[PDB]
């Protein structure tokens, strides 16, 4: 079975770098090795066939090169639509292998996210059960502590994340926290917040609403 | 222009069979080998099966030899893929393409196969309503669905900028769950409508709600 290797496997550059990816053939496939571009949730895009050529349509910024058992992808100057994960395919022999992709993420500066909560709907908790969703909107780089207090008391494993990918044009994230309780248990409290800690804020930012107002 | 309508995909219990086609137009298909690519969710691509222009050679990943068919028609211009005894590790979306100059120099969209014993059920949607506000934001939660995916629209389609659509996060309870939200003016508000437009295809349901307190 030819392995192929990619390294790295993920990587974060600025608009404007040159970003170099690399696949090692597990043995000699000689030059029949092709690149794809594969936004997440969509269609690979191919790129690259016989290690150094350009597909019809790709952009001049992709090149490929490389022979035998070391195969390199070249984005000459990264645009920010260019996020993606980027796979080399050996076929010089079957069973066709392709490198376990590397994921290319844009980077920006720094940019605070724009917080805001939402109560339960009572179009909801006419149904038993109470999500309270935190999101942070538009904000840079991924990682961000979303804490959930009520009446303030930290809560876990009653929490969710799922987080957006990144925006083609300014490169940011959203996120959203998600906060689940029984309509019983939701109204034995009153005061829900979710807290909210980024790079680009001096201080933790809390939104916050009282069950009544 | 190349076209490749993959269709078929779809939930089927263990050791249960589905049969996926490829809709190629706009290419010699039939000059062409022809080749199915899977993608298990989060993971690489994965190459399955190829079968040659004219029919008369096929190739398969040693995972599926025995129960995944390869075959196409000349006269509809569509390649198959027969898929019987499927197992968990089959879960992927389904991608065709053919081999030109470079393999895999197109891909469809892809169909999604699921191989669970879980049920088909679909969400619900809830709103995510808005407000001494600023600019602030609103959305729809859609709740408690399987399998994966929804879509969701934004008055019709015409609200596109400033959505996000999180990607699902599966629940405890062994169901999916979503929000997608949007941002506007607060003046937009009190004359401008906001109405989600949520499709769970897999039940073929398909609601539409409005947002505000």
């Amino acid at each position: 079975d030819i392995q192929m290797t990619q390294s790295p496997s993920s990587l974060s550059a600025s608009v404007g770098d040159r970003v170099t990816i690399t696949c090692k053939a597990s043995q000699n496939v000689r030059t029949v090795v092709a690149w794809y571009q594969q936004k997440p949730g969509k269609a690979p895009k191919t790129l690259i066939y016989l290690a150094s050529n350009r597909h019809t349509g790709v952009p001049s910024r992709f090149s490929g090169s490389g022979s035998g058992t070391d195969f390199t992808l070249t984005i000459s100057s990264l645009q920010p639509e260019d996020f993606a994960t980027y796979f080399c395919l050996q076929h010089w022999s079957y069973p066709l292998t392709f490198g376990q992709g590397t994921k290319v993420e844009i980077k920006r500066t720094v940019a605070a996210p724009s917080v805001f909560i939402f109560p339960p709907s009572d179009e909801q908790l006419k149904s038993g059960t109470a999500s309270v969703v935190c999101l942070l909107n538009n904000f840079y780089p991924r990682e961000a502590k979303v804490q959930w207090k009520v009446d303030n008391a930290l809560q876990s494993g009653n929490s969710q994340e799922s987080v957006t990918e990144q925006d083609s044009k300014d490169s940011t994230y959203s996120l959203s926290s998600t906060l689940t309780l029984s309509k019983a248990d939701y109204e034995k409290h009153k005061v829900y917040a979710c807290e909210v800690t980024h790079q680009g804020l001096s201080s933790p930012v809390t939104k916050s609403f009282n069950r009544g107002e | 222009e190349v076209q490749l309508v993959e269709s078929g995909g779809g939930l089927v219990q263990p050791g249960g069979s589905l049969r996926l086609s490829c809709a190629a137009s706009g290419f010699a298909f039939s000059t062409y080998d022809m080749s199915w690519v899977r993608q298990a969710p989060g993971k690489g691509l994965e190459w399955v099966a190829t079968i040659s222009s004219g029919g008369s050679y096929t190739y398969y990943l040693d995972s599926v030899k025995g129960r995944f068919t390869i075959s196409r028609d000349s006269s509809k211009n569509t390649l198959y893929l027969q898929m019987n005894s499927l197992r968990a590790e089959d879960t992927a979306v389904y991608y065709c393409a053919p081999t030109t100059v470079v393999p895999f120099a197109y891909w469809g969209q892809g169909t999604l196969v699921t191989v669970s014993s879980a049920s088909t059920k679909g969400p619900s949607v809830f709103p995510l309503a808005p407000s001494s506000g600023g600019t602030a934001a609103l959305g729809c939660l859609v709740k408690d669905y399987f399998p994966e995916p929804v879509t969701v629209s934004w008055n019709s389609g015409a609200l596109t900028s400033g959505v996000h659509t999180f990607p699902a996060v599966l629940q405890s309870s062994g169901l999916y769950s979503l929000s997608s939200v949007v941002t506007v003016p607060s003046s937009s508000l009190g004359t401008q409508t906001y109405i989600c437009n949520v499709n769970h295809k897999p039940s073929n349901t398909k609601v539409d709600k409005k947002v505000e307190p």
